[PDB]
RNA sequence: CGGUCCGGCCGGGAACUCAAAGGAGACUGCCAGUGAUAAACUGGAGGAAGGUGGGGAUGACGUCAAGUCAUCAUGGCCCUUACGACCAGGGCUACACACGUGCUACAAUGGCGCAUACAAAGAGAAGCGACCUCGCGAGAGCAAGCGGACCUCAUAAAGUGCGUCGUAGUCCGGAUUGGAGUCUGCAACUCGACUCCAUGAAGUCGGAAUCGCUAGUAAUCGUGGAUCAGAAUGCCACGGUG
């Protein structure tokens, strides 16, 4: 079968190393790893007034970039699934697995 | 333009003929960035001059252009609270620009149906040295040789 | 401050999920022509009024979470514009840096 | 030419000329000419009379010209004597449909008197 | 072999393949006259193959994405330029003088806060 | 305007009006509900509807059925400028 | 390249566009001339780009007792069967007038009808809502897919081709009002948005005077987002023509 892994993060270095940690621990159990692919980053923008009162033209513009990585595994032996479900990464990465 | 002196900007020739002069003409006629509309109008008027009253199809335009091009202008210069109208020579490119602008603005204020045939009449009578573009030229002159003493 | 306004708002929130999103059946369902075309639908339309004037999701003003400001709200953070700026510069909203493109 | 609409439209395309009849707009004119079997790039010229009164009593199926005006004006009088809100606004001369009145009510109130 | 070129304008992107020895201009599985209805776009696409002259000496298969008529026409011009530069490798010097080789980098300017447009300012009045 | 899927009227006004047409006409019926449709059921009774400070009495004729009650009690006082 | 129902849709390819990580590139670096053996200026080559390449963020010491005690925080003062608290209705939408900022026009470089091209950037779970059926229409019923480079919003408009109107207060303009409706919402009277039929004011380019803009700018044409049950001609963004 195929197992699909989607990684979301707020910065690109943490998610870059997280994708590494995945894809070599997948080759550590001798599995074929398709990817990793960078999907387009989704940047949400915000624009706020910065005075407490009556100053319409004075504004600040912020953004949050969400970085998306995709990796597919196409030759899972039983020691690949557990071998991916035991892995410890810092708090900035959200992983979603798909059977 | 205190300090930074400027060069020039490129302009394409015309698809149908390969002229820069007429490409200037349609930029001056264009409104609102509708280039297709202005190309249509100018081709529609120029052939309407050529085979109704006219020559080899580029010559028929320049003959009407030369008879509205001004050779002298008025520019004003301040004293301490007086400004003399000093006559000045007009530079070639400004001559073509002034001619094209006067033709377009005379064609805009006529009373006929299309814009193509308005342009057509104005260019035709500019070839015949009458109309209102040519008299715009005549009276810019008149005022230039009225102030001939301030050269 | 006007603490009492915050009290009104939290009471409306609680009482509103108290009734609606649970008993919307009195309008979302019984109004259907397949549910009734007669006195049943009329009885439901009149029953929808004895529920308190609150309990509608359409009476929450959606104030700030810290100061309770009505205006300049941002649904993404739950704060006013003033508080999101003062907390974003301090570095507490993750990933929210100043944008320049 | 006269229609059941008593007015006399002039020599232009029929779908436009039948809108000079008070109470007939463009959609009504298209319905009229579609039921009469008449194309609408045909003038009031170039048209039969055994084609004109088929128009006349095709348009006789609507509330049209002076009979519409009566119907409208008494619907206004009704409000004006009912004493409603729309009636107060009609009887006085102010906008009725809830428009701004501090500024920009000059169509309803006419040219401005200082 | 294929001789390939990539060209880009405001928001368009064109890939150009040229083959020896036939006269087809085909863009998005369409003729040139079917695609560009404006003769100025038709003129801009024929520009580089006029100094580099031909009768029907190479056929070109083009696809384009994004932008409008002028953007796509300029992208195709730039792509033809790069492709034929890969073809001959010494038509470069005269194409430089024609201005066909420089990627026109004029992009639309962003709208700025407090302004009605990129530079258009609200109407000011003293009082 | 409102959907044809049911006109609107309150409960307290509905009960007050039914009991007033059973019991014969009475005091001007005091109400605050300016949003309720006038029904056929109360032609002839006098309803005093709130306008913000007062209760304006209205005598319902048959022409009023289908309108709202608040249409017959103006909320704003104004009589010329100068 | 094979096959095909002729749609990258299947096998397939990793070339190309693109996506997003890393790296290279521009430095008066090079060549002439001028210059006080200067710092620097004009010109040329190469180059995708040349002299701060374009745009943004970045706002020194201070000025105006500038603005905000109604975001918050806070010294002092004041209220403490009310200047505190709860509820229904109303009001903040009034209207003789004056001003500021916008939108739509006064038309033929246009209006209307039919056909047909080319975008970017976004949003979405009490959410976005396709297909099909009904309605002239706003919409309704049924209901798939989508926490999304996959599904939906969502068939871009100016443009091009054909026809018509033929300089009129018009087949320009679409204010105002009458009738009939849809949807959101306990509830559209005061006081919502939208649709259909009818009505068709002013307005024919604007006094004194005054504003913005140096290039993908001005001008014009559409698209999206936040706020938000519903409710933009405003605000913040995006591309097309130019
Ligand atoms: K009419
Ligand atoms: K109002
Ligand atoms: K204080
Ligand atoms: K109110
Ligand atoms: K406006
Ligand atoms: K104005
Ligand atoms: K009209
Ligand atoms: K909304
Ligand atoms: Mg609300
Ligand atoms: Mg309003
Ligand atoms: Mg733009
Ligand atoms: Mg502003
Ligand atoms: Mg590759
Ligand atoms: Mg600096
Ligand atoms: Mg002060
Ligand atoms: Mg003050
Ligand atoms: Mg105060
Ligand atoms: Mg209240
Ligand atoms: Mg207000
Ligand atoms: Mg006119
Ligand atoms: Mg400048
Ligand atoms: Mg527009
Ligand atoms: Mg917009």
């Amino acid at each position: 079968q195929r197992i699909r892994i989607r990684l979301k993060a707020f910065d690109h270095r943490l998610i870059d190393q997280a994708t590494a940690e995945i894809v070599e621990t997948a080759k550590r159990t001798g599995a074929q790893v398709r990817g990793p692919i960078p999907l387009p980053t989704r940047k949400e923008r915000f624009t706020v007034l910065i005075s407490p009162h009556v100053n319409k033209d004075a504004r600040d513009q912020y953004e949050i970039r969400t970085h998306l990585r995709l990796v597919d595994i196409v030759e899972p032996t039983e020691k690949t699934v557990d071998a991916l479900m035991r892995l410890d990464l810092a708090a900035g990465v959200d992983v979603q697995i798909s059977l | 333009p205190r300090r930074r002196v400027i060069g020039q900007r490129k302009i394409l020739p015309d698809p149908k003929f390969g002229s820069e002069l007429l490409a200037k003409f349609v930029n001056i006629l264009m409104v609102d960035g509708k280039k297709s509309t202005a190309e249509s109008i100018v081709y529609s008027a120029l052939e309407t001059l050529a085979q109704r009253s006219g020559k080899s199809e580029l010559e028929a335009f320049e003959v009407a252009l030369e008879n509205v091009r001004p050779t002298v202008e008025v520019k004003s210069r301040r004293v301490g609270g007086s400004t003399y109208q000093v006559p000045v020579e007009v530079r070639p490119v400004r001559r073509n620009a002034l001619a094209m602008r006067w033709i377009v603005e005379a064609a805009r204020k006529r009373g006929d149906k299309s814009m193509a045939l308005r342009l057509a009449n104005e260019l035709s009578d500019a070839a015949e040295n009458k109309g209102t573009a040519v008299k715009k030229r005549e009276d810019v002159h008149r005022m230039a040789e009225a102030n001939k003493a301030f050269a | 401050a006007k603490q009492s306004m915050k009290a009104r708002e939290v009471k409306r929130v609680a009482l509103a999920d108290k009734y609606f999103a649970k008993r919307a059946e009195l309008k979302a369902i019984i109004s259907d022509v397949n549910a009734a075309s007669d006195e049943d639908r009329w009885n439901a339309v009149l029953k929808l009024q004895t529920l308190p004037r609150d309990s509608s999701p359409s009476r929450q003003r959606n104030r700030c979470r810290q100061t309770g400001r009505p205006h300049g709200f941002l649904r993404k953070f739950g704060l006013s514009r003033i508080k999101v700026r003062e907390a974003a510069m301090r570095g507490e909203i993750p990933g929210l840096k100043k944008a320049s493109w | 030419a006269r229609i059941a609409g008593i007015n006399i439209p002039d020599h232009k395309h029929a779908v436009i000329a039948l809108t000079s009849i008070y109470g007939v707009g463009k959609t009504r004119s298209k319905a009229i000419l579609a039921a009469a079997g008449i194309a609408e790039d045909v003038k009031i010229s170039e048209l039969s009379e055994g084609q004109i009164d088929t128009l006349r009593d095709e348009v006789a199926k609507f509330v049209v010209e002076g009979d519409l005006r009566r119907e409208i004006s008494m619907s206004i009088k009704r409000l004006m004597d009912l004493g409603c809100y729309r009636g107060l606004r009609h009887r006085r001369g102010l906008p009725v449909r809830g428009q701004r009145t501090k500024t920009n009510a000059r169509t309803r109130k006419g040219p401005r008197k200082p | 072999n294929q001789y390939y070129g990539t060209g880009r304008r405001k928001s368009s992107a064109a890939r150009v393949f040229i083959k020896p020895g036939n006269g087809k201009i085909v863009i998005n599985q369409r003729s040139l006259e079917q695609y560009f209805g404006r003769e100025t776009a038709r003129m801009v696409v024929r520009q580089p193959l006029e100094l580099v002259d031909m009768v029907e000496k190479l056929d070109l298969y083009i696809t384009v994405k994004g932008g409008g008529i002028s953007g796509q026409a300029g992208a195709i011009r730039h792509g033809i330029t790069r492709a034929l530069m890969e073809y001959d490798e010494s038509l470069r010097s005269e194409l430089r003088k024609a201005g066909f080789v420089t990627r026109d980098a004029r992009q639309v300017e962003r709208k700025k806060v407090g302004l009605r447009k990129a530079r258009r300012r609200p109407q000011f009045s003293k009082r | 305007r409102s959907l044809k899927k049911g006109p609107f009227i309150d409960l307290h006004l509905l009960k007050k009006v039914e009991k007033a047409v059973e019991s014969g006409d009475k005091k001007p019926l005091r109400t605050w509900s300016r949003r309720s449709t006038i029904f056929p059921n109360m032609i002839g009774l006098t309803i005093a509807v709130h306008n913000g400070r007062q209760h304006v009495p209205v005598f319902v004729t048959d022409e009023m059925v289908g309108h709202k009650l608040g249409e017959f009690a103006p909320t704003r006082t104004y009589r010329g400028h100068a």
